[PDB]
Formats: C-alpha cells, structure tokens, sequence
C-alpha cells in the first residue's frame, strides 16, 4: 500500500522525549490519513502512542502524544525510559484501516 | 413568475448525478445530466434540459465562457465547447437557455451529450428521440440557403423566455450519497468533507444525524453507522434514476428557456417535371429531385388521389378528365388540368 | 394398495382421486406436477468456432531459390510466386528478384476463444422426464425429484408412486442438434470432416480438447502484388461468423407440440407433450374402518353456481351428513369435469363447496363426495369468454 | 401529455402511504422489497424495512 | 394507444382526462431505477400520421 | 518472411465473461384475442423481435423484427399458441368460456 | 498490441494518432464488425433497459 | 500469462506497416499499424489488434 520510511530507531534517554516519526506517503502525517506514532512494547500488544498526530493514544503510558513534523508522521514520547523496549512506529489510520509497519526499534 | 435569469438559475445550481450511461458498459454519477427535450419548434428546437444549467456562469450570470456544473465535490465552472451534443453527429450549435440546451441538430438516434469542462475530462450520456423531422411542405428537402420558400412553421424560442418553463424540485434533494465518512472505532473520528451530511446510524444526534464540522460520534461507527449528502439549497430537478429518500415535499419553481411561436422557414420549392399533355393523354415526365409529396388530386372528381413522396424520375400519369386534374406536388402550387382540344 | 393411474403431462392440474380399500375408508392422494427437464443426452461432433488464419508472410527470397515446405496446417496453403522483385520503399535486398521467389506457407488455426464459440454436434441421444411431484398424499404435501420414465421407482416418504410410462414420445430437438451452446439450433452439422466450403462447420473440429480437424475454408492466396511483396492471403469467409449470421432464434420457441428449451443440462422447459401416467403404490397412511373415519352421508351435491366454463368454476354445494366434521373426499365420480378441492372440511349437514371445471352442456356432474356420488347440474348455454391464459379444460 | 416522475419514496418505517394524487397521470406504486442501496445511506433504515 | 390519448374536451382546460398507458415498473436494484414506460406518443401519432 | 525464425511472445487482453446488458423489453399492446379469434395489437419500439409458436400445437413458427405497431395472428383457440415478443414472458393462447 | 472498445458497430475500419500519431494518422480498412445484438429488440439500451 | 508490463513493453520497438490507405490513397509504411480486429463483446467492445 504505502510506507512511511524508517528511521532508525525512537532513541530515547531518560526523559528522552523520542519524536519517532516515519517519513510518511504522500507528506506529513495527518489525522484522516491518520498518520500517528506509536510507542509499542514487547508481548504481542502494540500499544497506541498519538494516534493520527494531533493528540495521544487512548490511554497509553505517560508520554505519547502525536505529531506531524517535516515530511513524516509520528509520535513524541516525552516521559519514556528503558523498560519500553519496542517499536517506535509512524504509521496510518488513514480510513480504510489502522496500518503501521514496525517503523524503527524503540 | 420566471422573468428574471440570475437568481431563477443561480438558486439550485446544478447537480451532477447518476446517468445509467456514462461510460463503456456501465454509467456513473455523471456531472451533466440530459433530462427531458422539448421540441416543437418544428425546425428542429431540440431544448435538451440536463442537470447543468444551460449558459450559466456558476457564480450564476451569463457567463459567456463559463458553463457551470456542480457536484457537493465541487462546482465545475469549465469552457463553453466542452459539451457536445452529439445526437448522431457532431454538436448542432444553436443556443441553450436555463438549464437546457436549445439545439438544431443533424438526425440520429443515439443522441449524446458530453461534458469536458471542469465537470470531467469527458462524460457521455446519450438519448434515443431520434431527430428525424419530416418538414412543412411537400418536398423531400431541407432547403435553407436557397429560397424555395418560406413556409409557416414553429419558430421554437429564443429570446429570453423567463416564464412559460417551470423547472421544479419537489421532494427535495433524494439520493445516495455519503462521502464524509472517516475513520473510527466505536466512537467515530470524522472531519468536515462531502456534502450536506447528516448520519444514519444507530446513536448519536451525528452519528445519526447532522455531522457539520469535526466529530467523535458515538454509538454508530464506521460500518453500520452510515451518512449522507442530500440535495439542499435547491429544488433540483426530479432527480430521475434518484429516491425519494428526501422526503421533504416541497416547491423549488423557475424559469425554462424560450417556448415556440410562429415562424417562416426555408423550404424545397416545387420542382416540376414535363408534363406529356397530348390530344387524350397525359403524362409528367417528373425528374428526380429530393423524395417529396407529389399530390395528383382529383381536381373537382371523385378524389381518387394518387399520393407519394417519392425520389423517382418517373411518370404522373395525368389522366385529364372534363373535370381537370388537380396536380400539385412539393410544395409547389397546384395545376388545374383542364383537359379540352 | 396399489393405485396404478394416468395424469396430465402438461404442469398444474393436480390429480385427486380417493384411493380406498374395499371396506377401507377412502384415502384422497393426488399430486400435480413440477418442472419435467425431457434432457437429450446426445452424441457432440464437432465444437469449433470458425478461427483465424495462422498465415506466414512471403520469404521474397531474392538472389536465390525459395524452397516451401509442408504445411502442418488445415488451411496449410503455400503460397510460391517466383520473381518476385518486392522492391519497397525501402528495397528488396536483391533487387532484380527475377531470381527471386516470394513463397509463404499458411494454416488456418482455430479459436482461442472458441470456449465460448462452440457447439455439440449432437447425435440424437435418449432422454426422459424431469419430475418435482408436487403430492398431497392425504396431507403429506411434499414436492419429489425423479426422472421422468417409466422405470424409475417412486418412492417418497412412504409413497412409491413410479411416475409412469413414455406417454409423449417426441423429442423437442432433432436427430442433428447443432447445440451452439446457449440454443440448440436444430441444425444437421456435417461430419467430423464432412465440410462444407464455408458452409456451418467449415471449421473442423475433431474433439474440443484435441488438437487437429478438418477445414474447408477457401484458404487461397495470390502470388503478391506489384512492388508491396503483399501477403496475397485470402481465406474463405468466417464460418464462425457466417454461423453467426445464420444464428437463429430461440428453437424451442419454434418447437411446436407445446415445447420449452432447456440450455446446458438440455432439457424440456414445460416440455408440454403426453400425459404422465403414476403409478402410486401408496403406503397405509388412509385405512379407515367401519368406524373409524368421520361418518359421511347424504351427498346432496347441487352445482349452486354455474358451470361455463373457465378455471373451476362449477359451484359444487353438498349438503352432506355426517356423524362428526371431517376432510371428505372430493376424489371425482365426474371423470370430465376437474373438480378443484379434495379433502374438503366439513361441519356434519353441511355444504360440501368448490369448483368443478369441465363443458358440460345438458348434462350435469355426479360428484364424488367422501362417500359417494351426486348429480349436480349444468349449463346449456355457453360461456363468456374470448381470451385467458390457461386452466382445466 | 408529458409525465414528470417524483421521488420513489425512501421508505423508513418499511412501509408508508402511497397516495393517489387525484391525476389520469397519478399513478403511484409503492415499489417494496425496496432496498435501494444507494452511496449515501437508506431513507430506508432496514434494506427490507 | 393511439390519438386521442390525453383526452380533454377543455382542450385550453386543466380539467381533462387521459386515455394513456403509463405503465411504471419495479424499481431497478441498488440505484434508483424508475420504471415508468408510458405509452408511445399519440400527438406522436397524430402528427406521424 | 525474414529467413530467421525468431520470435516474440507477448499476452493477449480480454477474457470473456457474460455482461449483463440493458436488454430489449417494453410494454407490448391491446390483446385483441377475440371471441373465436386471437391478435395482438403491439406498439413500435426499436427494431423488435416477436415471436409466434404453434404453441401446444403443429408448430406454426413466426417471428419478426418489428419497426411499425402491428396486430399480429394469435392462434384463438384453446388448444393454445406460443407467443413471446421482444425480451418477456410468452403468451399460451386460450380462449375463456 | 491491441486496443479494446466499442464503436459504431459496421463496416468501416480506422484508427488515428494525433499528437505525431499523425498530422492525422488515420491507417483503415473496410472494417466489417456488424451490429448482431443480443435481443430481438435491434436498440443499446444504455442507461435503463 | 503476461500480468506484467515490463519486459513485454521493454522488448518492443516497433515499425511501421504497409498502408495503401492512410490519407487519399497513399501508401507506405505507417508507423501505426493495424493488424487484424478480434470480436471480444457481447454487443461489440471490439480489440483491434
């Protein structure tokens, strides 16, 4: 269908806010395109970060919240540490379904 | 009435909509419509009424390069030559006026009319009122450039005729349309985009019902939470190929373009063969001309009429009696053979 | 037991008669039936549609010899034409081709698209009846699958009526069916190699999945023109079109003796020929005693409306006695008339009232009521109609 | 004559009222089975209804 | 069938019959389809006799 | 007829599937089927194809493309006949009583 | 190397380049594909049939 | 099977044919060529080759 490009990771630091973008298809990451990050961890269950980036996942950890930045589509996660160890994702809720790839490694 | 333009036109402006033939085998929501023809004006006034209105810049006026067509994906105010009323030919250029197009047009019964600006690259949506006429006169011609005659006939109008048309919408504006759909779960995340569009859904007052900005809504999603975009600001036409789905029985009245009067034509003058008169004979050596009524009456007899309208070089075999044939064919005058050595 | 009877073969009138035991309170079976496919199995010749010619082009060998070889084709036509000089605008490469030879082999090859341009070349075959038998055996109503002959044994749900003996033998399609697949135009096709010069089946086929056949197109080249070394080719004209052109109407449409097609499975869509006999063997659903069924009498049948008549229309009353209210039979002691209702409910002393459909003039129908007969009347003057679709006469 | 065409009613509630408007070209006839599955939605709310 | 089909003795009248056939038909699938064949013209066939 | 035999094998578009085309079928005339007789008065359309079949009986076949209303033999009768004009169901012709 | 559509179905072949197609580039043929429709009635129906 | 464009369109460099009717009556090799017509349509979606 289409991808956004990987980065190469969400490097993140204690308080490391990882803007995880993914260069997304067409320009940046919308809403009805529905290109949002999310900061998705280990144990079968991505979890949602800022879905179509312009506000947070539905309740994820405490620092997902999506964004739209340069020519990708992504999350910041600000209030992230190690024990997210995971995918840092930009991908589309673009409305025909929910589609992210694996994006970088959180 | 219906004697002013702008507004008459300009209120309900036009709805591109469903054609059952747009393209190869299959029809879409074609921009330009071809509703109904009105055609009495017996020099062939086919006033052609589509979903576009006929001569109107879509901000509404007479605008002489903009032909305006609309869809809720918005107004395609494009070029004038774009259309083509190819009724078996090529476009038959005379005017158009409201929301039709007034043509007099070369014959053929798979008419078309093709749409190119800003409606389209092209969309093509024929009729079958086959445009064969069969004029005044006797004849077998259409002459116009000589003057053979001028004979009365319907001069279909081309004035400003603001009022003896009605174009209407009642019922107003039914048809399926939902394209402001967006994605959510349970709780709809919606925009603004489509058209007018209300939901049809099992919860929500937008979920089922009038979405008009941005929008969560909530217990109707996506499948089985549906939407819509129905015909507003307008009567539009009647929508044939459409649904009664706006049931809002209502009155959107306006005006139509130029109905007929009475008008000279040109016309086949009578061409007359040799006629072999003879001491108890006659006969017409007629020519071949355009295939026209040759009337050889019983001129004061017993009306035994020999009739044709025939393409022949043949003979009109005058059987001159006391009474005197009564011969006239083509629009021509007659002849009153009085038969006597 | 076993009620051996006739019925009808065209659809729609459901035969009632009151199978009984003697002593054995009466039992009203009856059936009508449903849609009767009379399925021509026949012999398929040939199945090609007439295909393109597979042509090669003129080797204008100049400065040298050509040498044709064999076909391998059934439009195999080569086509030699010595001094051949095609100077083109561009040239021949010799260009006094006097020495020169434009020569080209060719084959006329099939379809690919011939699975849709194709026809059975059907040999006239057996076939039988397709039967759904609608029965109302006493009040097991049910509809039942069969083929139509006389040899097949019918049994449904404790009822074996064998559907009876070949009482229409016509066939709706002929000994040479040239099954064209959506229409059996009814057309001799020649042989497998019995071809015609562009005639229907010019195209020979051997099987549809084999590869070679016959071929009688005019496969007749020129040697070629002056300075354009054009392929002279002409074949005759297309038999697949040409069999086109003489694709004629709907057949069974043009079946007379009351017939309907039937495509693929080819059947007999309301194949409206014979009668259906039925051997209904019953089972012992119906066995009354003498006093076991509801106790019926005085069978005062009177025609209260009038017979013309159209579809039923004779308006049977019987005022009948009974010890209590029953389903009496309805089964016809008036075998002209077609009487509509068979086991007719009945309060005791009351009237017995359907409709009994038959051009009595000054006779009326005795009528066969769970007991016995009555004669109800008739009309001697005629009915009043000029046209309906179809009914009981 | 000439014969305008109406609306074929978008039928919520399943059925309705089809109404004989008093024409020698009135005729109306309420089309059931009506599951007009148009782009946009039923007026329709069930496809049989 | 023929001419004479819109009948009306006030033929200048809005109070006027017909005699015409405007058969309308099932509606047509999933679009809107309107079935309404009405007889053929008998100003048609007055005028094309 | 290049004296090389060297070739190119390319695809070829459009398999054949049944199209479901707007067929032929409009509203056919009067029945005059008379009280000892049978006709159909139809209406024109384009270029029609009606059908007569001797239906029940001797196969009378007739057919027609049609271009003009015509009232048309209907077999009165009620041994029936087989009617079927232009893309509808036929017409089994009996006369009532 | 084909092209696949409709056309006014008949007797007259020919197929154009424009845009360095040709100045017109109109290669023919007498180009025989008859009408042969499928129905007695010898109309298209397009849009409603 | 062909459901690629690739190597079928990037083989082709093709030629022009014979034509003895392009324009008047001129003849030469036409750089469109028109090499048969196939009857692919129930009603005549025609694709000439």
């Amino acid at each position: 269908q289409a991808v956004v490009t990987q980065e190469s990771a969400l490097t993140t630091s204690p308080g490391e806010t990882v803007t995880l973008t993914c260069r997304s298809n067409i320009g940046a990451v919308t809403s009805s395109n529905c290109a949002n990050w999310v900061q998705e961890k280990p144990d079968h269950f991505f979890t949602g970060l800022i879905g179509d980036t312009n506000n947070r996942r539905s309740g994820v950890p405490a620092r997902f919240s999506g964004s739209l930045i340069g020519d990708k589509a992504a999350l910041t996660i600000t209030g992230a540490q190690t024990e997210d160890e995971a995918i840092y994702f930009c991908a589309l809720w673009y409305n025909n379904l929910w589609v992210f790839g694996g994006g970088t490694k959180l | 009435s219906v004697t002013e333009h702008f507004n008459v036109y300009k209120a309900t402006r036009p709805y591109l909509a469903y054609c059952a033939d747009c393209g190869d085998g299959y029809f879409c929501y074609s921009p330009v419509a071809i509703e109904k023809i009105r055609d009495e004006a017996p020099d062939g006034m086919l006033k052609i009424q589509v979903s576009a209105q006929i001569g109107l810049d879509k901000a509404g006026t007479h605008a002489h390069t903009k032909i305006r067509y609309m869809a809720g994906h918005d107004v395609q105010e494009s070029k004038r030559d774009s259309l083509r009323v190819y009724t078996s030919a090529a476009c038959s250029i005379h005017g158009t006026m409201g929301h039709f197009i007034v043509a007099h047009c070369p014959p053929g019964d798979y008419l078309k009319v093709s749409f190119e600006d800003a409606d389209s690259h092209v969309k093509a949506c024929k009729v079958q009122y086959k445009h064969d006429p069969l004029p005044v006169g006797r004849e077998k011609f259409v002459v116009r450039p000589h003057f053979g005659v001028e004979l009365p006939c319907t001069s279909y109008q081309l004035t400003t005729a603001p009022t003896d048309e009605e174009i209407d919408m009642h019922t107003p504006p039914d048809i399926p349309d939902r394209t402001l759909l967006s994605q959510t779960a349970g709780n709809v995340k919606i925009t603004a985009g489509g058209r007018t569009i209300r939901y049809n859904c099992t919860c929500g007052r937008d979920n089922v019902g009038t979405t008009s900005t941005d929008k969560t809504i909530n217990t109707c999603k996506i499948d089985q939470c549906h939407a819509a975009v129905t015909s507003h600001d307008k009567w539009q036409f009647t929508s044939p190929f459409v649904p009664r789905a706006d049931q809002t029985a209502r009155r959107g009245k306006v005006h139509v373009p130029f109905p007929l009067t009475n008008v000279t034509c040109r016309v086949p003058l009578a061409r007359a063969p040799d006629v072999t008169y003879g001491k108890k004979e006659v006969t017409l050596r007629l020519h071949p001309d355009h295939p026209t009524l040759f009337s050889y009456r019983s001129l004061g007899a017993e009306p035994h009429p020999y009739e044709e309208w025939v393409d022949k070089f043949s003979e009109r075999i005058i059987p001159v009696t006391e009474e005197g044939i009564e011969y006239q064919w083509g629009n021509n005058p007659p002849v009153r053979l009085w038969a006597q050595l | 037991y076993e009620h051996t009877a006739t019925i009808p073969n065209v659809v729609g009138f459901p035969y009632k008669a009151h199978i009984e035991r003697n002593g054995f309170s009466p039992m009203t079976l009856q059936l009508e039936v449903v849609e009767t496919s009379w399925e021509p199995t026949l012999n398929l010749e040939y199945i090609t549609c007439e295909y393109k010619t597979v042509v090669p082009s003129p080797f204008i060998k100049c400065c040298g010899t050509s040498e044709c070889s064999s076909k391998e084709q059934p439009d195999y036509q080569c086509k030699v034409y010595t001094g051949v000089y095609p100077f083109m605008w561009g040239g021949a490469y010799c260009f006094c081709d006097s020495e020169n030879t434009q020569l080209s082999e060719a084959y006329v090859d099939r379809s690919d698209v011939c699975k849709h341009d194709h026809a059975s070349a059907y040999k006239a075959h057996t076939a039988s009846l397709k039967a759904t038998i609608r029965i109302s055996y006493g009040t097991i109503n049910q509809t039942t699958e069969a083929f139509v002959n006389g040899e097949h044994a019918v049994n449904v749900g404790g009822s074996k009526f064998i559907f009876g003996p070949i009482s229409t033998a016509w066939s709706p399609f002929d000994n040479k069916i040239v099954v064209y697949k959506d229409d059996v135009y009814n057309q001799d096709f020649p042989p497998y190699g019995s071809g015609q010069p562009g005639r229907f089946g010019d195209i020979q086929s051997r099987t549809v999945e084999s590869k070679d056949l016959y071929a009688n197109t005019a496969l007749k080249l020129s040697r070629p023109s002056p300075g354009v070394v054009h392929v002279p080719y002409t074949p005759t004209p297309s038999g697949f079109k040409y069999w086109l052109k003489e694709k004629g109407s709907s057949l069974n449409t043009k079946a007379p003796f009351g017939c309907k097609i039937k495509t693929n499975p080819v059947r007999a869509m309301d194949c409206a020929v014979g009668s259906i006999p039925v051997s209904m063997d019953i089972p012992d659903s119906a066995f009354t005693r003498v006093v076991d069924a509801p106790a019926v009498t005085d069978l005062s049948c009177q025609v209260v409306v009038c017979t013309h008549s159209s579809d039923f229309g004779g308006v049977a009353t019987l005022s009948y006695k009974t010890d209590k209210p029953g389903k009496c039979a309805v089964h016809s002691h008036s075998n002209v008339a077609t009487l509509q209702e068979a086991t007719v409910d009945v309060k005791e002393d009351g009237k017995v009232t359907v409709h009994f459909s038959t051009a009595s003039a000054s006779p009326a129908f005795k009528v066969s009521v769970c007991d016995a007969k009555t004669t109800c009347t008739a009309a001697c003057e005629p009915p009043k109609d000029h046209i309906v679709p179809y009914g009981a006469s």
